[PDB]
């Protein structure tokens, strides 16, 4: 029992994205909807390989968001690029404005940050009401909850290209240099290894931000 | 020349 052909705008036979156990998302077809226990499960047949039974927060539409339909806190799937492109879940941290050059800032579930274009993200079909509650990494879950609830109050540090600061990474504070500023992100060069990371200018991983937040009266 | 992510906050 509880078989359905539709759930609002979700219709058996539609194109869809589904989350695999690798945490990457893949295109397929919604082949069934069923009410099981407290809610619905969605059966996806992937284009490449496999079938999965998924919760509604683990499927996304196969279309890009119209201009102006996402908000800070929206649960999305976005393109992640290493050389290779993958689709990974995240949270919208900033919506398009000229100063971010009309891009979306995404905080991915593993803590990675990037700006993406409108054609690089897909809306998750049935997010949790508090959208961060399905983020597995408790430190990213907690950060996102604080960030979304405080928005638009976003203390940031003003950094300039060529400035030298310490940046935290994996428990060590490293000598680093500001290479580039891009909206709410800064490209930090770690001097020891000469590798770069884009970091949010409100992150306490940046020593001037850590210093400001730790001070008190 | 990307470093693997350090996340949004310092490691606990
Ligand atoms: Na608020």
């Amino acid at each position: 029992g509880g078989e359905l052909s539709k759930d609002g705008d979700l219709i058996v036979s539609m194109r869809i994205l589904g989350k695999k156990r690798t945490k990457t998302w893949h295109k397929g077809t919604l082949i069934a909807i069923q009410t099981v226990g407290p809610g619905k499960k969605y059966k996806v047949k992937f284009d490449n390989k496999g079938k999965s039974l998924l919760s509604g927060n683990h499927i996304a539409y196969d279309y890009h968001p119209p201009a102006d339909k996402l908000y800070v806190g929206s649960r999305v799937v976005a393109k992640y690029k290493d050389g290779q492109v993958w689709l990974y879940a995240g949270i919208v941290a900033e919506t398009p404005n000229v100063k971010n050059k009309l891009r979306f800032l995404i905080f991915f579930d593993d803590g990675y940050a990037s700006y993406v274009t409108q054609s690089e993200l897909y809306p998750i079909c049935r997010p949790l009401k508090k959208t961060w509650e399905d983020i597995e990494d408790i430190s990213c879950r907690d950060f996102i909850e604080e960030y979304v609830t405080a928005y638009p109050n976003r203390p940031m540090v003003l950094l300039k290209s060529g400035q030298l600061i310490k940046t935290e990474w994996e428990g060590t504070w490293w000598k680093s240099r500001v290479e580039e500023v891009d909206g709410s992100l800064v490209r930090i060069l770690f001097l020891d290894d000469k590798r770069c990371e884009w970091i949010y200018r409100g992150s306490t991983r940046l020593e001037p931000m850590f210093s400001m937040k730790t001070s008190s009266a | 020349a990307r470093k693997s992510t350090g996340g949004k906050a310092p490691r606990k």
